[PDB]
C-alpha cells in the first residue's frame, strides 16, 4: 500500500453513511465472499439473456445457468473487461438501487484516492461510472475511492451514497488524521503509529 | 426547493445518458429516436451484432455481392430466391 | 377457386420450406459450437405461430 498498490478484492454496494466512511480500512467483516451463502459467480463471457414480457433480465452464472440479478455477485476482473457495457447497463443500476451487491475479484490493483469535504454531500457513482467507462479489454484504470477528509470539529455532516470499498485493510500508508491540529473529531483517529 | 449543501445527492438509477432499447440495446442520445426503431424493427438472415467489448455494430456484407469481384474462375455464391 | 394441380405444387413447395426450417432460438448453440466456445451471442427472437 506504500507503493499505491492495494491487495484484496473489491466491493460495490449501496451505502448511505450519515457519519464516517473508510474504504481503505473496513470496520466489519466483508459480506458475500466467493462461495458463500447463495453468492453467485459470473462465468467467462459475462453474458445477460433478456427475458420477455416484464420479467427481470437473467445473468449467466459460472455453471452456465441464468440467474437473476438481484442478489450477491462475483466478478473476475477479466470478465468485467469483456462485459463493460453489459455491467453498466443492467447490473450496475441494481447496485445503485441497492437491490444487488457485486464483488469484483481482482488480486492486486493500483488505487487512486478521492478526498472530499464531508460538509458538502457527494454521490460516488459519477466518479465511479467514469471508472467503468474507461475499462477496456486491455486494462483497467486505478480504482477510485472517495474518502472523507477528517475534520477537527464535530460538525453536522451530510449523507453520501458511497459505493466502492475493499476487503483487506489497505490503509497501511495513512500515518495521520489531523497532524497540526489537537484532536480529530469526525474522521478516523489515526495517530502516528509507534 | 432550498439549495443547501447538506442535502443527499443521489444519481439516477437507470441512465438517461444511455436510454437502452427495450427489445434490443440500440443506444442513442434521445429516446424519441428510439421509439421509431422498435416501431419498425421489433414488431435477410443476420443484419447486425452488438459487441460488449468494443460497443460497435458489426454488420453483414451487402446482398449486392455481384459488384464484388470474383477471383480465378470461381463465382461468389449467394442465397437463392426462396421466399416468393 | 384454385386448380388442384397448382394447389398441389404450392402446398408441396411450402412443405419444402417447412422442411428446411431452422428453429431460430437454437442459433445461439450453433454459433458457440462453430466457434469452439470462443464467441457467444444472445439472439432474442419473438416466437410466433
Amino acid at each position: 500500500n506504500l507503493f499505491n498498490v492495494a491487495r484484496g478484492n473489491l466491493y460495490l454496494v449501496q451505502t448511505a453513511t450519515n457519519g464516517n466512511w473508510s474504504p481503505m480500512a473496513p470496520v466489519a467483516a466483508p459480506p458475500f465472499v466467493r462461495g458463500g451463502p447463495n453468492v453467485r459467480v459470473v462465468g467467462r463471457f459475462g453474458t445477460i439473456v433478456p427475458r420477455p414480457n416484464g420479467l427481470e433480465p437473467q445473468l449467466i452464472d459460472d455453471g452456465n445457468v441464468p440467474r437473476d440479478i438481484a442478489g450477491d455477485w462475483v466478478y473476475p476482473s477479466d470478465v468485467l473487461q469483456v462485459s463493460v457495457a453489459v455491467f453498466r447497463d443492467y447490473v450496475w443500476p441494481m447496485v445503485k438501487a441497492g437491490r444487488t451487491r457485486v464483488l469484483v475479484e481482482l488480486g492486486h490493483y493500483v488505487y487512486t484516492l478521492h478526498y472530499y469535504d464531508p460538509q458538502i454531500s457527494l454521490d460516488e457513482a459519477p466518479i465511479l461510472e467514469e471508472w467503468l467507462s474507461k475499462i477496456n479489454p486491455a486494462g483497467i484504470p486505478p480504482v477510485p475511492f472517495c474518502i472523507p477528509i477528517p475534520q477537527v470539529y464535530p460538525c453536522i455532516t451530510a449523507r453520501r451514497v458511497h459505493y466502492a470499498f475493499t476487503s483487506e485493510n489497505n490503509n497501511d500508508s495513512l500515518f495521520s488524521t489531523n497532524a497540526a491540529s489537537i484532536d480529530t473529531a469526525f474522521g478516523e483517529n489515526a495517530a502516528v503509529s509507534p | 426547493v432550498v439549495s443547501d449543501p447538506q442535502s443527499m445527492k443521489v444519481t439516477p438509477i437507470v441512465n438517461p445518458s444511455s436510454y437502452v432499447c427495450n427489445v434490443c440495446n440500440a443506444r442513442f442520445s434521445t429516446m424519441s429516436a428510439l421509439s421509431e426503431h422498435l416501431r419498425s424493427d421489433h414488431r435477410n438472415a443476420i443484419r447486425s451484432f452488438l459487441t460488449a467489448w468494443d460497443d460497435i455494430r458489426i454488420l453483414s456484407p451487402d446482398v449486392s455481392s455481384k459488384s464484388l469481384s470474383a477471383y480465378l474462375d470461381s463465382a461468389v455464391a449467394n442465397g437463392p430466391e426462396l421466399i416468393i | 377457386l384454385c386448380d388442384a394441380l397448382t394447389l398441389h405444387i404450392r402446398e408441396t413447395y411450402i412443405m419444402l420450406l417447412r422442411s428446411m426450417h431452422q428453429d431460430p432460438t437454437q442459433i445461439v448453440q450453433i454459433v458457440n459450437e462453430c466457434a469452439n466456445n470462443l464467441l457467444n451471442s444472445t439472439i432474442p427472437i419473438s416466437l410466433r405461430p
